[PDB]
């Protein structure tokens, strides 16, 4: 059963496990049965320490669902293997990418003060050859201050830092002015989409090269992992694979009782299932009911 | 028993979201009654 | 790998070539009596001032350094041997048929 | 990626028309023990690409680590070169 804020999440969820639990409670409600009171209660850190494990039930099983385009050639895999974890993470509650980022570091630096404290408290979400190479603009730019650039912005310091902290962005490789005049607006919505539409051809050749980034760590761990295995004999693979199917199968029967290591149970009994129905039919595949 | 279904087949199997529930039921309650009783 | 064992078969069609060629028998030079010198002085325990249990000890080291010279000059051969094939395949072919696996 | 390896596995040069006596006798007795030592390495080689039961055991490998990259707080499609140009848009911007 549900506790009415996990089947909130899975409305507008669209994965199977998730939906039969929806489909279950919305069978209930239509036999007279009552809706429960949405609690308005767990104040800003319960609220939003429970939207970050509700979302981790829709991301997780969204995200096994999702195939990788590894050992393709092209650049739509990588755009359907990017669209399908955008439109994932829009099922799970997050926003844009860019906007839950961009709110990420507002929350971190609501009170960094100095130019020095933002640039190492997003020290986790910035590219490390990135927060390196925005410390050698500030420290350039100290030399002209001798005094320590504040976050500010009406601080012509940090105008001198801006000055050559955008110097950086465009040699990165990325259009500040195109970000920057994207989400500042315009006046007139035919020259605001002279913005959007070379926005959006960043953005796409942005999140493409971080999920194409994500495949080809993939592809090569692949290729680590099946070379070091191609160099066994086969039957020191054949004990291996049979000591960590056997202590994996003994950690979810020792847990009894627990929910995830009897559904555990039941995964195995379903791949059991696939390999016996294909051992029954193997040019048609697995018996579905239809 | 054979010939299951198709919403039963579409489901991850190894997924973890039970976990993540398991913490999420043992995580929110007794952190629910951390914030009600709390003085520095 | 697939060098190294392409390698090896051109050395032991080198084996075979450059024994054929010398027309040689096979299990001679695999045979340490071939290699074994049986003109030799052959010498004699009555001047070597032995006592007496002292005699068959004697032989066993004259058949051991004469047995033994024999296989180290059977040694011999075959490390000239190898040197003859060794700079004799590298100056090959290598036109091999492939291990017949599913395609 | 095993049909990769598998391909030369296949451009083998048969070993098993040298195992004639013929090929015996003219050889040194030292590169006969490295030719039956390299025909006993093929059939390691062969007989472990060919295991492709064990391949569903080693995509499980992969699948942990990857799963929890995805589970993310920020987002599941998040990366450096997004959050670099939204950065950006976050310094440049006044505080």
């Amino acid at each position: 059963a549900v506790s009415k804020k996990e089947v909130l999440y899975f409305l507008s969820s669209k994965d199977a496990e998730s939906s039969t639990a929806v489909k279950s409670y919305l069978k209930s409600l239509y036999a007279g049965a009552q809706v429960e009171a949405t609690e308005t209660d767990a104040s800003e850190l319960i609220a939003q320490l429970e939207k970050k494990y509700l979302s981790a039930q829709v991301v997780e099983p969204g995200v096994h669902n999702i195939a990788l385009p590894l050992g393709e050639s092209g650049s739509a895999p990588v755009k359907r293997y990017a669209a399908e974890l955008f439109n994932l993470g829009a099922q799970a509650g997050f926003e844009c990418p860019f906007i839950e980022v961009s709110k990420k570091f507002g929350q971190e630096t609501a009170t960094s003060e100095t130019v020095k404290d933002v640039l190492n408290k997003t020290k986790s979400y910035v590219s490390a050859d990135y927060n390196a190479a925005l410390n050698e603009v500030l420290s350039s730019v100290e030399a002209e201050i001798n005094g320590p650039v504040l976050f500010d912005g009406k601080t012509e310091g940090f105008k001198k830092f801006a000055a050559k902290a955008k110097a950086v962005a465009v040699s990165r490789g990325l259009p500040a002015d195109t970000i920057l005049a994207y989400c500042a607006g315009s006046a007139n919505e035919d020259a605001a989409d002279k913005v959007s539409k070379e926005f959006f051809t960043w953005f796409e050749s942005a999140y493409t090269a971080d999920a194409a980034a994500e495949v080809k760590a993939i592809e090569a761990e692949a290729a680590s992992i099946l070379d070091r295995h191609l160099a066994k004999p086969v039957a020191q693979i054949r004990k291996e694979q049979a000591s960590a199917y056997a202590s994996l199968l003994k950690r979810a029967e020792t847990a009894k009782g627990a929910k995830w290591a009897e559904k555990y149970l039941e995964d195995v009994k379903a791949v059991q299932w696939f390999d016996a129905s294909v051992a029954e039919a193997p040019a048609s595949g697995p018996k579905v009911a239809a | 028993a054979d010939a299951k279904a198709l919403d039963e087949l579409r489901k991850p199997k190894f997924s973890s979201k039970y976990l993540i529930q398991h913490v999420s039921q043992k995580l929110i309650p007794a952190v629910k009654e951390w914030e009600k009783s709390y003085q520095p | 790998k697939k060098q190294a064992t392409e390698n090896l078969m051109k050395l032991l069609q080198a084996y075979k070539d450059i024994g054929d060629a010398k027309s040689e028998p096979l299990l001679k030079n695999h045979n340490p009596r071939t290699f074994e010198d049986r003109d030799y002085p052959v010498p004699d325990f009555r001047t070597q001032n032995l006592k007496a249990g002292d005699v068959p000890k004697f032989f066993d080291t004259v058949i051991s350094t004469r047995a033994s010279a024999a296989i180290a000059s059977k040694d011999k051969f075959w490390a000239g041997r190898k040197t003859e094939a060794e700079a004799a395949s590298a100056k090959a072919s290598a036109a091999f048929p492939r291990v017949a696996v599913p395609e | 990626l095993s049909n990769e390896r598998y391909q030369l596995l296949s451009q083998w040069p048969d070993f098993t028309t040298m195992y004639g006596k013929d090929f015996y006798y003219r050889a040194h007795p030292e590169d006969l023990k490295k030719f039956y030592d390299a025909a006993d390495e093929y059939y390691k080689l062969y007989e472990t690409v060919t295991e492709f039961d064990s391949l569903s055991a080693l995509a499980s490998q992969v699948v942990p680590n990857y799963a929890a990259r995805r589970r993310s707080t920020v987002h599941p499609a998040i990366g450096s070169t997004v959050a670099d140009g939204a950065f950006t848009n976050f310094l440049l911007s006044k505080q």
